RNA sequence: GAAACUGCGAAUGGCUCAUUAAAUCAGUUAUCGUUUAUUUGAUAGUUCCUUUACUACAUGGUAUAACUGUGGUAAUUCUAGA
RNA sequence: AUUCAUAAUAACUUUUCGAAUCGCAUGGCCUUGUGCUGGCGAUGGUUCAUUCAAAUUUCUGCCCUAUCAACUUUCGAUGGUA
RNA sequence: GAAUGUUACCGCAAUAGUAAUUGAACUUAGUACGAGAGGAACAGUUCAUUCGGAUAAUUGGUUUUUGCGGCUGUCUGAUCA
RNA sequence: UGUACAACGGGGUAUUGUAAGCAGUAGAGUAGCCUUGUUGUUACGAUCUGCUGAGAUUAAGCCUUUGUUGUCUGAUUUGU
């Protein structure tokens, strides 16, 4: 057995208790008294009326239910593999920021083959 | 019902599915972004933590 | 206690970074390590022949 | 070179004549009364902001798709989470 | 024919645009450094003009009915000021 | 309600009155019967009609709870009441 | 002369719908001031908000009470 609630005051509904209308749009309110039912019928806007649980939810009051929630703050804690790196060895690269002087040393024998194929290209011309 | 979980940090993911009705009543009356301790759905899941994100419906 | 499918495993990231500043951060490196030889590579064997291609570096 | 992001296009065309009797329309005027992607041709030396270390300018940053994988539903060019 | 174009002063804007783009050729100058210069295009972009148009607009012009002779103006009808 | 010794409690029961009523659906069964068309019944179950005796948990009605609020007009100088 | 009775009070349950008073950088706007401005303040102003699901009422045929204050020998009649 259901403990269905009130449509205008948000009181709870015990079996045997009230009422229950069906709308011309097929809409179901249930109401816990004649009180309310009347008031409905009176066509009374419940945010406006003191004692419903809409207006004071719309009023804040008794509003101690939900407070507040945080802001992330942390690191990812995860180097994943990235499918062609062998985590490891990437590592392992990534230590290898420090003699990178052999960066220099590559990009002195790529300018002589850089200059060598400007010669050859320029001779190949002639 | 069914979870699926998903742990980032590994990047894996799996599917659980669940009855024991009286476990899965935690979830309720919870919104997405919630936090959500696992023992009290299951033991299995003691000690962790999840979050919620999302979810489909029946239909 | 690990679970089965989640903390036993562990799945690659299937790509890795384009971008050359994107790439310098992702290995710590400098203004001027010359991103273009720690570049992530995923050899492939389409026959018994294997290659690597690497991507691209843009900006 | 599939996919997908982006840019464009999809406002053209084709069909029909229900409406509509100074309305549409015809020919003739006007915009010294305004919009105009595209084309076509021209056209930005001036922007370091207490602008004497405040700066990367051999060039800055973050997402996110497609992709991988886990799924939901009887169903649709449906879609979530990672 | 203009309070047009355009220009100049005063400041205003939550501040627009003023290229972090792409391809081919790769050449010339040396104090030989990955030094300085440098071609042919694509794409994008402010404004102006142009074009493709759009929108509104002037004049004259339309079938049968008086067994429809008065209509419009309440709340827009005609005009004026803002 | 006098009188029966008083007074009180528990009772018997002559006499008198008397109350329950009707129907539908399902099943029996598309069975029995019948050439076919058509088409039952008993038992059972669930409900209903008319009547009657109570009751007021709920719903509804009633409101001098003149209980709470609201509104008009005037009177109490205004306010509060 | 006692798990006595009553009147009050308290508590609960119910009904209504958020009291009065105070305060407000709330408020359609309006008038006046000058320290002449840089919310400027003063006054008028239905109403709104907060103290306030508050206040009021609650047994007259509601419930309950460790409370307070009181009451508890008047008259008549009756005999196998
Ligand atoms: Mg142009």
């Amino acid at each position: 057995m259901k403990v269905e609630i009130d449509s205008f005051s948000g009181a709870k509904i015990y079996p045997g208790r009230g009422t229950l209308f069906v709308r011309g749009d097929s809409k179901i309110f249930r109401f816990q008294n004649s009180k309310s039912a009347s008031l409905f019928k009176q066509r009374k806007n419940p945010r406006r009326i003191a004692w419903t649980v809409l207006f004071r939810k719309h009023h804040k009051k008794g509003i101690t239910e939900e407070v507040a929630k945080k802001r992330s703050r942390k690191t990812v804690k995860a180097q994943r593999p990235i499918t062609g790196a062998s985590l490891d060895l990437i590592k392992e690269r990534r230590s290898l920021k420090p003699e990178v002087r052999k960066a220099q040393r590559e990009e002195k024998q790529k300018a002589d083959k850089e200059k060598k194929k400007a010669a050859k290209a320029a001779r190949k011309a002639e | 019902m069914k979870l699926n979980i998903s742990y980032p940090v590994n990047g894996s993911q799996k599917t659980f599915e669940i009855d024991d009705e009286h476990r899965i009543r935690v979830f309720f009356d919870k919104r997405i972004g919630q936090e959500v301790d696992g023992e009290a759905v299951g033991d299995e899941f003691k000690g962790y933590v999840f979050k919620i994100s999302g979810g489909n419906d029946k239909q | 206690q690990e679970l089965e499918g989640l903390t036993d495993t562990t799945v690659p990231k299937r790509l890795g970074p384009k971008r050359a500043n994107n790439i310098r951060k992702f290995f710590g490196l400098s203004k001027e390590d010359d991103v273009r030889d720690f570049v992530i590579r995923r050899e492939v064997t389409k026959g018994e022949k294997t290659y690597t291609k690497a991507p691209k570096i843009q900006r």
